[PDB]
C-alpha cells in the first residue's frame, strides 16, 4: 500500500539505529571490566600475602613474651 | 451474629455444586441457616449453608461458580456471620434470571420450555438466598447452563437479596 | 619431603605433654606444629590428586587446630577440607562444611556462614538429592543475607527456595515466596525487568486452587502488551488460565507448545506445566 | 509489520539496562581504585610492623 | 530504495543478532570474572579478618612486653526478543554480583582501616624499642 | 548460647576495678571483654529474631568500646547496631548511624562517612519521610564523594538531591542541579548517552516560568535527527513545549500517551507530567 | 582545637631538641607528633571546606614525615594533599603529586606510581593544558602498567598518548602507537572486539602520505562483510579512501554524514575528519 511500506521503513531504521549504539557499549564494557580485572589480580596478591607479613609479626611477638 | 474467622475451601462433590450453597461442617452450622461472607468492609455476600462430613471444622467450601462471583480464595481468611432473613418482606416472588449455555461445547438451538425450568429451579434451589448479579450453574435435563440474577422482587418492593421459597415465580 | 613421613612426625608430636615433658608450659606450640605438618602433607596430597588423603589430612590439621584454641583459622581449614572432599573421591564434603558453619555461626560470623551455607544447600541437591534438607539451608541462609541487608544475595537464595519448593508440591509456599521477593524487587528500578518471571512462576504455582489466585496475580501485574519483556510472562498465563477453567487439556497443552517457541521452557516449567496438565485430565472425566 | 514498530522498544529498554550496567561496574572501579590505595598502602605499614616485630624478637626472645 | 530498505534493514535484523550475541560474549568474560573474583574477595576478605585478629594479639604482646520477507523480518525480531531475555539474565547476575561486592568492599575498607591504625600505633611503640 | 547470661556477666565486668582487682592496672583489657560479650549476645539475638535486643546490645558494646578509646572499631559497631535497628522493629536506626558518622567524620574518614551518609538520607526518606533533612545529607555526602573525585558516586547522590528537590516544589533548584551534574558528565564518553535524561528532567522541571528556559535548554542540547537515544529526551520535550505555549491540554496529554510506548514513564515523570498538565488547565480556566 | 593553633604547636615540636629538653634521648617521635598535629589541622580545614589550607597543611605534615624516615605513609600524605588542592580552588595539585611519585618510584611501588602518574598527565592537560608533558607521562605510565602484566591499563594510557598525539600533528607517530596497541591486543581473543577502532583511527591519521598507507592499513585489517563490529571500522574507511583518491570533497563529506548515523562521531573523529576534508579541497586547489 506504499504508505504502510514507507512508514514501515521509517520505524525499522529508527529501530536499527538504537540497536547499533547499544552494541557500542558492550565493546567499551569488555574493555573496562577487563582493565579492572587486572586491578584485582594484584589485590588478591597483596591481601593473602599481607596475611603472611602480619602472621609472622604476631607470631614473633608471642614468642617474645613467653 | 458476632462472627468468626473461617477458611475458604473447595466444593466436596458435584451434588453440592448444583445447589449453589456454601458447604460447611456439621460441627459448626446446620443445613438451612444463612450467613454473610465478609472479604472487605465494602463487599458483603450472602450464601446458603449445607453441611457435609468432608468439610473440616473452621472453614466454608464454595463451588467454582460462587468462587468466581464473590471473588474468594482457598487459603485466605474470611469472616462469616449468621444472617437472618425477613420472610415478611424479603421472600422472592418474582426473580428474573439471565440464562446462557455454560459450556460452549454443548450449544444447541432446541426449544426449552421455561415453565418447566422455573418448576425445577424452585424445587432444587428452594429455601436459599440469591443476590442481584449472582452467578451459578443450573442442571436441567442433563444440560448445564449459566444463570445470572438480574432483578428480584418480593411477594412490589425491589430487593437486592431475597429468599427463594416454594411459591417463587421465576422468569 | 614425602607426606607419609610428615603425617608420621606430626602424629608423634600431636600428643598432650604431661609429667616432666610438660614442664611449666606444655604449650599449644606442639599441636600447632603438627597442624602445620598435616597442612604441608595435605597439600602435596592435593598435588598427586590423591584428594581423599588431602582432605582427611586437612581434617587432621584442622581437628588438632581446634585442640590448639583458634576456632577461626581452623574453620577455614575445614573449608579447605571441604574443597578437597567435594571434588574428590570420598564424601565428608558435607561433614566438613557442617563442621565449618557450626564454627562461623557460633563465632558470630554469619556473613561467611551464609557463604558456605549456600554452597552446602547447593551440594545437598545436585548430589545428595536431599531437597528437604537443601531448602532449609537455602532459606536459613537467605535469612542471614537479609540480616546483612544484602538484598541481592538474599533474593538469590529465595529464588532457589521457592524454585525447588514448587517441585516438592509446595506450590502455595512457593507463590508466597515469589510474592515477597516480588514486592521487595519493585523498590529497586534495577530489578524491574526480572520482576516478570517472578509473577509467571507465582501464577503457575497452584496449590490446587480453582479460583483466580493467578487470574488476580496477573492483574496485579502492571503490563502493556507492546512491552515484550512482559509478553514473556503473563500473555501465556492468561491463555493457561482460560484452558484450566474449562478443563481443556488440549488448549493448555497446545499453548505450552506454542509458547515453547518465543521463549524456551526450562526443566522447572516443564515439570510444573505437566503437573497442571494432569490436574486438568484427572478433573475432566471425574 | 507491527512487530517492527513494536520490537523497537524491546531494545531501547535494554539500551537503558546496559546504561546502568556500564555505570554500575564503573562505580565499582573507583571503589576498588581507592581500596587499592588504602589496602596496598595498608600492608605497606604492615611491612614496617614486620620489621619492627622481627627486631623485638632478636632482643627479648 | 523501497527494496534497498526492506532488505538492508532486514540484514540489520540478522546482524541485530550477532550484535546482541557478541554482547553476551562480552558479558560472559565479565560474569566469569565477577564470579571468579567474587570467590577471590572471599579469601581476600579473610585477610582483613585474619589481620584483624592477629593485630589484636600482636597489640597485646607489644603491651605485655612493653612493661515471506516480512514474515522473516518479523521472526528476526522474535530472535532479538529471545536474546533480550538473555541480556536480562546477565544484567541480573552482573547486578547481584555488583551490589553484593560493593557492600563487601565496605566491610573490607572498614577492617582494613581499623587494622591500619593498630599497625601505626604499634609501629610507634615498637620502633622505639628497636635493636 | 545464653544471651541473657552474657549481658549480665557483661555488665558485671565493665566497671573500673578497685581494691585487689585493680592492683596496679585495670580498664582497657576488661571493658574490651565486655564489648566482646555484648557482641556475642547481640549475635544470637539476631538469630533469635529479636532484633530490638540485638540492636540495643550492639549499642551497649559500642558505647562501652568508647570508654576504652577506640573510636574506629567502635563506630563500626554502631554500624552493626544501625543495621540491627534498621531491619528491626524499633527506631534508633537513625541514631546509631549519626553516632557512626560523628566518629568517621571527625576521624578524617569522609570516604566511609559518605558511605553511611547516603544510607542515612535513604532511611530518613524512605521511612521517616523527612525529605528536608534527607536532601541535606544526600548533598553533603555528594560533596564528600566529589572530593575523592568519585564522580559517579557524587552524581548518584546529586541525582537523588535534584530528583527529590523537584518533588518538594523546588523545581528551579532542581534544574540547576541537573545542569551541574550535566556539565561534569560530558568530558567522559561513558556518560554521553546518559546526559540526555538530565536535560529531559531539567527541561520538565518548571519553576512556573512563562516562556523559554526549557525551549532554551532543549536548544543547548546537542541532538541529530539520526540520533537514537536522543529520541528519548528532547524530541518529546519540543512537542510538550509547543503543547504548553499554546495552552492545549489535549496535545500534551496525548503526546505523553504516545511516548508511553517507546519509552515508558516512571513514577517520577508521571507525577511531574500531571503537574504540568494541571498548570495548563490552570492557565486556561483563568 | 584551633587549626592555626595546631599549626603553631606543631612547629614548636618539629625541631631537633637541645638543652634540658633533649635530655637523654632524641626526638624521632617529636617530628611524628608534629605530623599528627598538622594532620589534625588539615582535618578541620577540610571540614570548613577551606581545602586550600588543608592542602597546605598536609604538605607540612608530609614534608615533616620525610624528616623522620618514613617515605611510605609520607607519600600517602602527599596524595591527601594532592586530592585536597585538586578538589580545592588553588593549584599545587601538580607539585604534591610529583612529590608523591618520586617516592612511590624510589621506594619500589610502580603500580601505584603509575596510578597517580595517569592522574597527573590527566591534570597537566585538562587544567594546565600542557600536552607536551602530559603525553610524556601518559607514556611512561603505560610503560609501568605494561611491566605489571597490567596490559589493559597500559593500553588505556597508550590510547591517550596516540589520541592526543594526532591532535598535535603527530599523525604518523599516532598510527604507529595504534599498530603497537593493535598487536598487543590480538594476543587476547577477548580484545578482538576493540582491536577494530584502532585500525579506524590509524587509517584516519595521515602524515600527508602520497602512497596508500591507509588503503594498506585497511587491507591488513582482516574483516568479513557479515561481521558487525568490523562494519564499524573499515567499511567507512574504504569509502573515505576513495573519496580522497578522487579529490571529491562531497562523497567524503556525505559519507561522514551517513556513518554518523550508524555510529556517532566523537570529538576526536570530528576534528580529524575535518582535517582530511580540508586536505581534499586543498589538493583540488593546490
Amino acid at each position: 500500500a506504499l504508505s504502510e511500506i514507507e512508514t514501515r521503513h521509517s520505524e525499522i531504521i529508527k529501530l536499527e539505529n538504537s540497536i547499533r549504539e547499544l552494541h557500542d557499549m558492550f565493546m567499551d564494557m569488555a574493555m573496562l571490566v577487563e582493565s579492572q580485572g587486572e586491578m584485582i589480580d594484584r589485590i588478591e596478591y597483596n591481601v593473602e600475602h599481607a596475611v603472611d607479613y602480619v602472621e609472622r609479626a604476631v607470631s614473633d611477638t608471642k614468642k617474645a613474651v613467653k | 451474629m458476632a462472627g468468626r474467622s473461617m477458611q475458604a475451601a473447595r466444593c466436596p462433590t458435584d451434588e453440592l455444586s448444583l445447589s449453589n450453597c456454601a458447604v460447611v461442617s456439621e460441627k459448626d452450622y446446620q443445613s438451612g441457616q444463612h450467613v454473610i461472607v465478609r472479604t472487605s468492609p465494602n463487599h458483603k455476600y450472602i450464601f446458603t449453608l449445607r453441611t457435609h462430613p468432608s468439610v473440616v471444622p473452621g472453614s466454608v467450601a464454595f463451588s467454582l461458580p460462587q468462587r468466581k462471583w464473590a471473588g474468594l480464595s482457598i487459603g485466605q481468611e474470611i469472616e462469616v456471620a449468621l444472617y437472618s432473613f425477613d420472610k415478611a418482606k424479603q421472600c422472592i416472588g418474582t426473580m428474573t434470571i439471565e440464562i446462557d449455555f455454560l459450556q460452549k461445547k454443548n450449544i444447541d438451538s432446541n426449544p426449552y420450555d421455561t415453565d418447566k425450568m422455573a418448576a425445577e429451579f424452585i424445587q432444587q434451589f428452594n429455601n436459599q438466598a440469591f443476590s442481584v448479579g449472582q452467578q451459578l450453574v443450573f442442571s436441567f435435563n442433563d444440560k448445564l447452563f449459566g444463570l445470572l440474577v438480574k432483578d428480584i422482587e418480593a411477594m412490589r418492593q425491589k430487593i437486592e437479596v431475597g429468599l427463594v421459597v416454594g411459591n417463587s415465580q421465576v422468569a | 619431603a614425602e607426606a607419609m613421613a610428615l603425617l608420621a612426625e606430626a602424629e608423634r608430636k600431636v600428643k598432650n605433654s604431661q609429667s616432666f615433658f610438660s614442664g611449666l608450659f606444655g604449650g599449644s606450640s606442639k599441636i600447632e606444629e603438627a597442624c602445620e605438618i598435616y597442612a604441608r602433607a595435605a597439600n602435596m596430597f592435593k598435588m598427586a590428586k590423591n584428594w581423599s588423603a588431602a582432605g582427611n589430612a586437612f581434617c587432621q590439621a584442622a581437628q588438632l587446630h581446634l585442640q590448639l584454641q583458634s576456632k577461626h583459622d581452623a574453620a577455614t581449614c575445614f573449608v579447605d577440607a571441604g574443597n578437597a572432599f567435594k571434588k574428590a573421591d570420598p564424601q565428608e564434603a558435607i561433614n566438613c562444611l557442617m563442621r565449618a558453619i557450626e564454627i562461623y555461626t557460633d563465632m558470630g560470623r554469619f556473613t561467611i556462614a551464609a557463604k558456605h551455607h549456600i554452597s552446602i544447600a547447593e551440594i545437598y541437591e545436585t548430589e545428595l538429592v536431599d531437597v528437604e534438607k537443601a531448602i532449609a539451608h537455602y532459606e536459613q541462609s537467605a535469612d542471614y543475607y537479609k540480616g546483612e541487608e544484602s538484598n541481592s544475595s538474599a533474593n538469590k537464595c529465595l529464588l532457589k527456595v521457592a524454585g525447588y519448593a514448587a517441585q516438592l508440591e509446595q506450590y502455595q509456599k512457593a507463590i508466597d515466596i515469589y510474592e515477597q521477593v516480588g514486592t521487595s524487587a519493585m523498590d529497586s528500578p534495577l530489578l524491574k525487568y526480572s520482576a516478570k518471571d517472578y509473577f509467571f512462576k507465582a501464577a503457575l504455582c497452584h496449590f490446587c486452587i480453582d479460583m483466580l489466585n493467578a487470574k488476580l496475580a496477573v492483574q496485579k501485574y502492571e503490563e502493556l502488551f507492546p512491552a515484550f519483556s512482559d509478553s514473556r510472562e503473563c500473555k501465556l498465563m492468561k491463555k493457561l488460565l482460560e484452558a484450566h477453567e474449562e478443563q481443556n487439556v488440549d488448549s493448555y497443552t497446545e499453548s505450552v507448545k506454542e509458547y515453547d517457541s518465543i521463549s524456551r521452557l526450562d526443566q522447572w516449567l516443564t515439570t510444573m506445566l505437566l503437573r497442571i496438565k494432569k490436574t486438568i485430565q484427572g478433573d475432566e472425566e471425574d | 509489520n507491527r512487530r517492527l514498530q513494536q520490537t523497537q522498544a524491546q531494545v531501547d529498554e535494554v539500551v537503558d539496562i546496559m546504561r546502568v550496567n556500564v555505570d554500575k561496574v564503573l562505580e565499582r572501579d573507583q571503589k576498588l581504585s581507592e581500596l587499592d590505595d588504602r589496602a596496598d598502602a595498608l600492608q605497606a605499614g604492615a611491612s614496617q610492623f614486620e620489621t619492627s616485630a622481627a627486631k623485638l624478637k632478636r632482643k627479648y626472645w | 530504495r523501497a527494496d534497498q530498505l526492506a532488505d538492508e534493514s532486514l540484514e540489520s535484523t540478522r546482524r541485530m543478532l550477532q550484535l546482541v550475541e557478541e554482547s553476551k560474549d562480552a558479558g560472559i568474560r565479565t560474569l566469569v570474572m565477577l564470579d571468579e573474583q567474587g570467590e577471590q574477595l572471599d579469601r581476600v576478605e579473610e585477610g582483613m579478618n585474619h589481620i584483624n585478629q592477629d593485630m589484636k594479639e600482636a597489640e597485646k604482646n607489644l603491651k605485655d612486653l612493653g612493661k515471506a520477507r516480512e514474515n522473516e523480518m518479523d521472526e528476526n525480531l522474535e530472535q532479538v526478543s529471545g536474546i533480550i531475555g538473555n541480556l536480562r539474565h546477565m544484567a541480573l547476575d552482573m547486578g547481584n554480583e555488583i551490589d553484593t561486592q560493593n557492600r563487601q568492599i565496605d566491610r573490607i575498607m572498614e577492617k582494613a582501616d581499623s587494622n591500619k591504625t593498630r599497625i601505626d600505633e604499634a609501629n610507634q611503640r615498637a620502633t622505639k624499642m628497636l635493636g
